[PDB]
This record gives structure tokens, C-alpha cells and sequence, in this order.
RNA sequence: UCUAGUGGGCCAUUUUUGGUAAGCAGAACUGGCGAUGCGGGAUGAACCGAACGUGAGGUUAAGGUGCCGGAAUGUACGCUCAUCAGACGAAAAGGUGUUAGUUCA
RNA sequence: UUGAGAAGCUCAGACGAGUAGGCAGGCGUGGAGGUUUGUGACGAAGCCUUGGGCGUGAGCCUGGGUCGAACAGCCUCUAGUGCAGAUCUUGGUGGAAGUAGC
RNA sequence: GCGAAACCACAGCCUGGGGAACGGGCCAGGUCGUCGCAAUGGUAAUUCAACUUAGUACGAGAGGAACCGUUGAUUCAGAUCAUUGGUAUUUGCGCGGAGCUAUCAUCUGCUGGAUAACGGCUGAACGCCUCUAAGCCAGAAUCCGUGCCAGAAAGCGACGAGGUCCGCAUAUGUAUAAAAAUAGAGGUAGGCUACUCUCCUGUAUCGUAGAAGAUGGGCGAUGGUUGAUGAAACGGAAGUGUUUUAUUGACUUGUCCAUGAAAUUCCAUGUGCGGAAUCGAAUCCAUUGCAUACGACUUUAAUGUGGAACGGGGUAUUGAGAUUCUUUGUUCCCAAGAUUUG
């Protein structure tokens, strides 16, 4: 309690990590988002050798706390215009998407199965019915905003999550003219993008996430800083815990799914370290602030092998698969 | 509109007072246009009311008037000391007079 | 002189305790006053000076650093805020920084005997409030300096065509023979 | 002629003696408070005005007239810009801090 | 001109703090002698009342309500004659508090 | 359920002063949600330490820069609880699942300006000179912001989702929008000017007739004000208003006439509540530990790929056996009821 950086200590109410703090765009930035929300798989140790100049172990292979964060390519379904006001950032108009899902909709319905489940059903009419509406939305916001940033709703779907109401984040295009973020914005809407296309991996990504509740013990929004990702692994990939040394394919998911999660479907991103939150937490990963040229940021990865031993359990074989061929036949 | 208002616009600022004694029974009036002690003296003896309203109809109509008249000047800038048939309330501070224009000797 | 319903004062040039000791006379008085830029307020004595005061207010209570706080703090404490007279004379000021929408298409008036360059000896070093407020915690003071432009142009425009507008009666006045024929009146 | 009550102090001023690091203490004197409310002094037991039946009107005292706060953001002539102004001993000095003048020149 | 409760009427001027203390005039209570050829079941006394009035005041008169058997003004006599205090006496009732607790 | 007593002048937020405490009492001050902005506070990492970078330039040499990463570590802060240790009614089988705690598995603690001293540039005073006097730059472990932690239970913006019956009570002309400085500006023909003009406050400008503003005849102009609708544009800072109108009607004070004004015979001047039949939403609720003295909080139960419990199975535990997230199986549950407002 000595730093009163986090001093005094209270819960954050929000379980998704709120970005206090975008990144500053420019009109040479090319358009990009610079948010994506991901879920807690896992933080399992995987090997990787260190090219790092003057390192103890230039050219050594290190096993390393990684994380491997559950990510469902997130779905842009709608547009806010922020207007510059000598008092602050107001919100000029919010432009929503025509069609919704059910569980973005189901996120404002408290119970979502009240009467009509009616979330945007007129706005959907009018959408539809007026477009010309929305054009003068989009107008007004290319001629009355500076900050433009998406709705954004997750696919827990893909995920195996119980939760059925999809976390909605108001996510940043960054860079180019607010034009041509509205542009590119409604061009996307109703679409959804993977966290590959909106993070590299090689990219620094300072992921920040709220605490866990211990039981005001816990339960507050932390901002992780020098996270650099290690591997985006794409959820059809099946090779994604495959390495080149270790060239044996092998799902991200280790044998008995993950701890208190299940296995993994949809992308993911790897990151060395721990963050706040439990397990299958939503988790804000997002562009670092400030654009840290540290060596462990210039180094690039290069993934010695992943780490597959049992989730939720105990387990001493990186796959099943192996294993079976490695003991004898079984009585079965 | 401008086809009436035979009257001229004042403001009661307070009673006559010191420091930390107030005589309600006398009142200052700011008359607007009057803006010196030698202006002042157009307006003394001039009638003076405070028009409000309230909620009773009483007498088949909504509002009611305090009747009042211009003694002396009060101070350099043109502000008047004026007695009213019932002492001002002090809720009144900054609310608006009319000074008519009789008893007239113009 | 004149009282109106709405009063809007343009206090860029404006000394603090003297444009605020005369707003706090006319809001006892029992008018409503507008004070918009007050962001180009002057107070006498260099940069340093009220840096002083304002750091030592610092180390004092709820401080507030937006320019129109600053000047709703000074007229403040010229009303008696302890009665309700005081307290209901102080909801009739709107102390703002810039010109909003609905005043900059409001007149606004000055106040000379609050005004710098009636007031300061020529030469004498001044603190805008403005500048001083942007040191000291406002963060807003780029956003309203660039914006002030926009309303400026818009304003200038439609200065241009009021002033062409009325080139037209202004030539039809001495066109009128009228005009002339009973102009004894020193109209 | 007799006939109730009191047989202190405080604020101190002034004159004044001794002083003694220096303050301070000791006499007399002077009045006031003590039995006395009121205007002022931001507030004030002793500072400036003024001493009291109930009221109306007028006019003042001491203090004041940017706002709080009743009353000129009055007139005229000067000093100062203090980043610890001013408004109410560290003080000796230092001021490539000044404003006016005097002397020698 | 009636304006002789001569203890009345009238005219004038000045003055107005006040502890201890001194001196006048009054208000109220219980009882007594006299008086009002007094008040009272068609409602005495008491009590209540954001009713009205009188007096500088102590106090007094009165309307309404309640009530149910006695009571008052004036002149004089008399005294167990007037309360906010006494860590006052007696009685009643509060906050603590539905708390400490059983 | 029963049930006290002590105590009680009276209220009760702080900083200064009120001289005799002054204080406590004086004076002067301090509908339901979605997704976001931030008035205001607090702040953190302190870092070094040891090997290169080094026996490095420079230094006769020794000493030792600049320098560069890495490896760690002193102390303290927020933490995940993956994996591992412990676990510990799995009461499953000492082990010990599911998960919790523990760096005992691991993360893990920001950064750009302005400045102090000092050092300079410009440059007077004091023809030069002079960091300084007008000023500027460099520059502290300093300060300010940035980042982080919150947010203002009564701080706000965008966004999605109360209405109908019954009864009852019933200001005076609100007229005026460039900016800018006084070592001055505005605008100015002409083609960047040149020079003139204007101020020298609004005592101005706009409007101002009508028995509170009538009825008519009109006339001049054949038009200024407006009402009513149909409208399109512009206005984002809090646009909520600026116009453009299309007409439809009027007053038209533009002007000239005819009627009416009086015994006022001298001033007095739909909206709210209380009920219902309704439509949604929220809470309780099936609930749950996510929260937990209690409050209060978070998820899931409305006719369905529904949720939940079993029959189980998987995962691992275990070390031949058993158990417990998952299940195209079965059934329960079911358009799941009340309360609350709108």
C-alpha cells in the first residue's frame, strides 16, 4: 500500500479493461484499430532461443512464462463521432450498424428474454427504411468529429464461454482523416476483423485487463506495459503450437482442453508474462502508448517449442498423441 | 407594444442602513436614466409602486400593487430614498419599480 | 444607465477585480450576466507574481483552474454567498471561456471602467488569465485559441455582408430627397 | 442636627526614581472602567466619537464611499511596481534599485 | 364657558444611565366588617382558545369552547399573601432505549 | 419474549483572530440500459551492482573516460494462481482431483517540456564592453504536465427500449452578433498597394398613430410588415437558431377623407393531484457466489440448438480399481410468479 499510485484500492466496476489512454494517431498512420479484445487461455512456459546482442545467452534457448490469450476476430458494428470541446471530448452522434447479433442486442438486455428482445429492431427500420439518415450521420461526423472510434461486440461464440451477452468495446480507428476512419468503418460494419490483422506480434501490445476479485483485496483495472507478442496464432491453424524445431503438429490447446476454459477455437496471441485477471478473462490488448525501441522490443521472436502439458490436471507429454505410441498398448 | 409605459424603469437595490443597522422604512430606488443628485430632483415627490402577482384572485384579479412616493436623493450617482404605504419587503432587493410622471410640475 | 434581461460582456481586456466588483454590483442589483471569453482576462502584475499567488493557492479546498472558475471564484467572494440573497445573485452568472453558440450571435458589451487600456499605465507587465490558467492545470487553453479563428471568420463574414447590406438603404437614404427636405431636425 | 451604604482594585496616561545586557520595577499625579447602553475600530472590557424616556423629520461626530457595505471606480498634484509590495530584530547594511533636491563643482 | 372628586381644573419651562442604598405610587392572592335594593342552572368558579380589547407594566375586561354551584366590584380590616433556581420537598413524565443485558 | 440504570442548560463540520478560556456559542473564511468524455484528487518504482563497453580515449604512465548491452540484485507497489510447491470433506483415492494460496510458477512498476544554481547568445544602461536591464537558449535528482489509479452516491454526452379512461381542484420595445490595438486601428480607389475617409462611444441605429389601437371609402406603391401552413439550405462549442422562401390572408400609418369613442363626467389596477383498466422495463424472484455482519453486489429461470438435475462420460486424480468440465441420452423445468416505478 506504500505506492499510492494504486492507492486507494477499490474494485474496478468494468471487467473489461477500459483504455484510459488511446494512442495519438496521424493523418501519415495509415487507418488501423488499435484495441482488440482478447480471453485468458492460458500462460503455460514454452521454449525460445534469445537472439539478443551482449545477451548472457546470444543464441541461447530459453524456456519462457508466455501467455497465450483467446482472441475471436472482433466484429465492428457501429461508429461514435467525438467532437473537440473547449469543456472536453463530446459525442457528436453514434452511428450503429443496420443488423446486430442477438448477443451484442442481448449485452443492453439485462434478462434478454424480458418481452421482445426490441434492442435497435426500430433502428434497424429506420436504418433500412432511411438511409439517407445515416448518410447525414456519417456527413456529420466527417464534418463535426476528430475522434472517431468503432463498436465493437466479441464473438464469445467462437468461444468456449458460457457468457452469451458479447462485451462491447468502443475500439479507435487510428490514423489516415476522420473521413476516411468513418470510410473505412462503414465499409466494415457488420464485419469482423482478427486481432493478426490489427497487431503483427512483432509489435509491442501493452495488454491491459482488470484485476481479479481475491475474494478491497483484487478486482481492480491493471495496465500491463513492455508485452511484446510472441506468436498470433490463428484459430484454424493447427500448427500454431507447432514450431519449426518442434514441426510436429500440435493444437494451442494442451491436452485437457485449459484451466477453467476449455480448449481454444478461435485466434489467439501469444505474450510472454502474466497479466491481471483470471482465467478467460476479457483482456484489452492494445498499441503501447509510447512507441519503446527497447531490445526486447527490436529482437524479433523465434519460438523454441510449445509447452502442451495438461490444462486443468497433471500431465508430462506435451500431446496425447505421442504418448500413445510412447507407453504401451493400453488395456483397451 | 411600444404605445405604452407612461412610467420609468427603477430597481429597489436596499433599505436605508449603516453598516449594521437597517431602517426598512425608508428604501433606496436606483431610477434608470437618473444618473446624479441634480437629475434626482426631476424625480422627487413622484409616485412610486412595486407591481407583483399572486396566487389568490382576489378583488377578480391576479395582481397587486405598494404604493410609494420620492423623498431625497440618496448619494452622488442618482439614486432616490423612497417611503412606501407598506415598508418594502426585503425579498424585493433588486426587483423593478415604476416611477411614474405625476404629481407632475412639467 | 440601462438595465437589460441578459447582459454579455466580452471580457477580453478586462481586468479581474474590476470587471468581477462591477458584474457582483449588477448581480445584486438583479440582473443576469453573461461573461463570455473569459479566458482573455488581465490582471495587473507579471507572470511570476500570480504564479506565486496561485501556487500558494495551491498549497491551501477544491482548486479550480478553468478561467471562468477563476473569475466566478473573484466575484464570488464580493457577494454575501453566506445568505440567500448572495447565493441566488451568483446563479445569475454564466462565466465562460470563448464565445458559444448562443452568444456569438448575441451583442456584447464592454466595461470601461474595467477595461486594461483605461485603467493600466502604458507599459505596466499584465497576466492573461488565459495564459496563466494553461500552466497551471487547463488543458483545453490550444483547442479554444483554434477554435476562436473559426468563430472569428464567421463572424468577419457575416460582418461583410451586414456592412454590404446595408450599403443599400445608406445610398437609398440620400437618395431620398426627403432625407434632406426635413434634415433641421438634426436627423 | 441625624442617617443608610462603601473603608478595594483594574486599564493605564503623564510627571518621575532606581535602573538593567535590555526589557523592567518604585513613588506621586492624572482620569476613565468600576454603577454605562450607543456609532466606529474586520471581530474586540477598556482606542477614537458620544453618554440613554417613546417616536417622526432633519443634520452631524468618530470613521468611511471598488464589491461584500449605506456613501464619488470624485477632482488636482506626486512616490512606488515589490517574483514575500503596500494598505498593519534577522534592520546594520547591501542595492550595475530609483525619485527629487542641497553642497562643492 | 359651565373646566369646584380644591384630593379638581389649568398654564409654563427644564430634565430623563444606574449597582449598593433610600423614597413614593400601584397590581395580584386567602379570610373579615360594610356596600353594590351585585352576578348565577336562561349556567357561578375553574380550565382551554392562531377570537377581541385595555394598561409603560404588575395585571384586567371580554367572545367561543368546555363545564356544573357557587362568585365578584368598591371602602376598610387582616395575613401561613405572589417563585425558575436552594446538588430544594412531594408527585408525574421524558431522552438515554427497546440500549446494557436476562 | 422480558427489560434497566448512570447521565442530561442547549445546540453541535474545520482553519485563524476575538486581549479576561473566548468557543461550541462571536468576527473573517473554507424508467431501464449501452458506450463514452473528465471537474477533481493521489501517484513509484528507488535504483545500483558487476562484467564487458575498459584497462577504453585522454593520460609518460598510473588513474580513467565517453561508452554499451547483458546479467542480476537492495527496498517497496499492483498482481495473475497458467505450470509447479503447498493444497486437503473431491472425504475421491499417504497421494489428493476441480480450484485456491504462495514470485514457492510467473508478470511486474512512464516520459516530454518548463526551469533552480551555474553556463552562454543577443544587448543597452555605461558609443564599446557587459547571461540581463527588455529578451532568449542550454541546464537539477527540481517543477509542470504525460502515463497509471480512481472518478462528480446530486458531473455530463451519444445511443437503444409512459400513454388512455374516472373523480376532484382550477414584461410592458422582453429590438441591436466582425476582430483589433493605442509605440491606433477599421475600411479605402486602383492594381500588392498608394493615399483619402471614419472614430473622438449607443444622446446612435431599428421600430414607435389608430375607441391597446375600430369600422369604411379609398388613393400612392401596386410593397413593406407579419399570421398560418408546405418547405429546403446554413448553423456542432452547448449548432436549437440564422436565412431562403412557395404561397395563402390580413394590418398596410405611405398618404387623403368620412364615421364610432363619452355619465369610468379629477388619481386608485387547458394545467395540476388521487384512483383504476393497459403497455414495456427493472428488482425480488429459479437463482448464483462472482459478492458476503446484514445490507448490497455479479451471472444465469420465459416454449427453447433454452436453462438446470440425473444416467453418465471426458479431463485429470489415483497407481488393477474408483471419483469428479462435458453430453446429438433421459427427465425436470416450462408463455417463471410477484413487487416496483415509468
Amino acid at each position: 500500500h506504500g505506492s499510492l499510485g494504486f492507492l486507494p484500492r477499490k474494485r474496478a466496476s468494468r471487467q473489461r479493461g477500459k483504455v484510459k489512454a488511446f494512442p495519438k494517431d496521424d493523418a501519415s498512420k495509415p487507418v488501423h484499430l488499435t484495441a482488440f479484445l482478447g480471453y485468458k487461455a492460458g500462460m503455460t512456459h514454452i521454449v525460445r532461443d534469445l537472439d539478443r546482442p551482449g545477451s548472457k545467452m546470444h543464441k541461447r534457448e530459453i524456456l519462457e512464462a508466455v501467455t497465450v490469450i483467446e482472441t475471436p476476430p472482433m466484429v465492428v458494428v457501429g461508429v461514435v463521432g467525438y467532437v473537440e470541446t473547449p469543456r472536453g471530448l463530446r459525442s457528436l452522434t453514434t452511428v450503429w450498424a443496420e443488423h446486430l447479433s442477438e448477443e451484442v442486442k442481448r449485452r443492453f438486455y439485462k434478462n434478454w428474454f424480458k418481452s421482445k428482445k426490441k434492442a435497435f429492431t426500430k433502428y434497424a427500420k429506420k436504418y433500412a427504411e432511411s438511409t439517407q439518415s445515416i448518410n447525414r450521420e456519417l456527413e456529420r461526423i466527417k464534418k463535426y468529429c476528430s475522434v472517431v472510434r468503432v463498436l465493437a461486440h466479441t464473438q464469445i461464440r467462437k468461444t468456449p464461454l458460457a457468457q452469451k451477452k458479447a462485451h462491447l468495446m468502443e475500439i479507435q480507428v487510428n490514423g489516415g482523416s476522420v473521413a476516411d476512419k468513418v470510410e473505412w468503418a462503414r465499409e466494415h460494419f457488420e464485419k469482423t476483423v482478427d486481432i493478426k490483422s490489427t497487431f503483427e506480434q512483432n509489435e509491442m501490445i501493452d495488454v491491459i485487463g482488470v484485476t481479479r476479485g481475491k475474494g478491497n483485496a483484487g478486482y481492480m483495472h491493471r495496465t500491463q506495459l513492455n508485452s511484446k507478442i510472441y506468436r498470433i496464432g490463428a484459430g484454424d491453424d493447427a500448427k500454431n503450437a507447432s514450431t519449426d524445431f518442434d514441426a510436429t503438429e500440435k493444437r494451442i490447446t494442451p491436452m485437457g482442453g485449459f484451466v477453467r476454459y476449455g480448449v481454444v477455437e478461435n485466434d489467439f496471441v501469444m505474450l510472454n508474462g502474466a497479466t491481471p485477471g483470471p482465467v478467460k478473462r476479457v483482456l484489452t490488448l492494445r498499441k503501447s502508448l509510447l512507441t519503446h525501441t527497447s531490445r526486447k522490443a527490436l529482437e524479433p521472436v523465434s519460438l523454441k517449442w510449445i509447452d502442451t502439458a495438461s490444462k486443468f490436471g497433471h500431465g508430462r507429454f506435451q500431446t496425447p498423441a505421442e504418448a500413445k505410441q510412447f507407453l504401451g498398448t493400453l488395456k483397451k | 407594444a411600444q404605445g405604452h409605459r407612461l412610467y420609468v424603469k427603477a430597481k429597489h437595490l436596499s433599505f436605508q442602513r449603516s453598516k449594521h443597522v437597517i431602517h426598512p422604512g425608508t428604501s433606496i430606488v436606483k431610477i434608470e436614466g437618473c444618473d446624479s443628485k441634480e437629475e434626482a430632483q426631476f424625480y422627487l415627490g413622484k409616485r412610486v409602486c412595486y407591481v407583483y402577482k399572486s396566487s389568490k384572485a382576489v378583488r377578480g384579479s391576479k395582481i397587486r400593487v405598494i404604493w410609494g412616493t420620492i423623498a431625497r436623493p440618496h448619494g452622488n450617482s442618482g439614486a432616490v430614498r423612497a417611503r412606501f404605504v407598506h415598508n418594502l419587503p426585503a425579498k424585493t432587493f433588486g426587483s423593478s419599480l415604476r416611477v411614474m410622471l405625476y404629481p407632475s410640475n412639467i | 444607465s440601462e438595465f437589460q434581461k441578459v447582459v454579455v460582456i466580452d471580457a477580453k481586456g478586462h481586468l479581474l477585480g474590476r470587471l468581477a466588483s462591477v458584474v457582483a454590483k449588477q448581480l445584486l442589483g438583479g440582473q443576469k450576466v453573461v461573461v463570455v471569453r473569459c479566458e482573455e482576462l488581465n490582471i495587473s502584475g507579471h507572470f511570476f507574481r500570480n504564479k506565486l499567488k496561485y501556487l500558494a493557492y495551491l498549497r491551501k479546498a477544491f482548486h479550480f483552474r478553468a478561467p471562468s472558475r477563476i473569475f466566478q471564484k473573484a466575484v464570488r467572494g464580493m457577494l454575501p454567498h453566506k445568505t440567500a440573497r448572495g447565493q441566488a445573485a451568483l446563479e445569475h452568472l454564466q462565466a465562460v471561456e470563448g464565445i458559444p453558440p448562443p452568444f456569438d450571435k448575441q451583442k456584447r458589451v464592454v466595461v470601461p471602467a474595467a477595461l486594461r487600456v483605461l485603467r493600466l499605465k502604458p507599459g505596466r507587465k499584465y497576466c492573461t488569465v488565459g495564459r496563466l490558467s494553461s500552466e497551471v492545470g487547463w488543458k483545453y487553453n490550444d483547442i479554444v485559441a483554434k477554435l476562436e479563428e473559426r468563430r472569428k471568420v464567421k463572424s468577419a463574414a457575416f460582418y461583410q455582408a451586414k456592412l454590404a447590406k446595408q450599403k443599400k438603404i445608406a445610398s437609398a437614404k440620400e437618395a431620398s430627397p426627403v432625407n434632406q427636405k426635413l434634415s433641421q431636425f438634426g436627423y
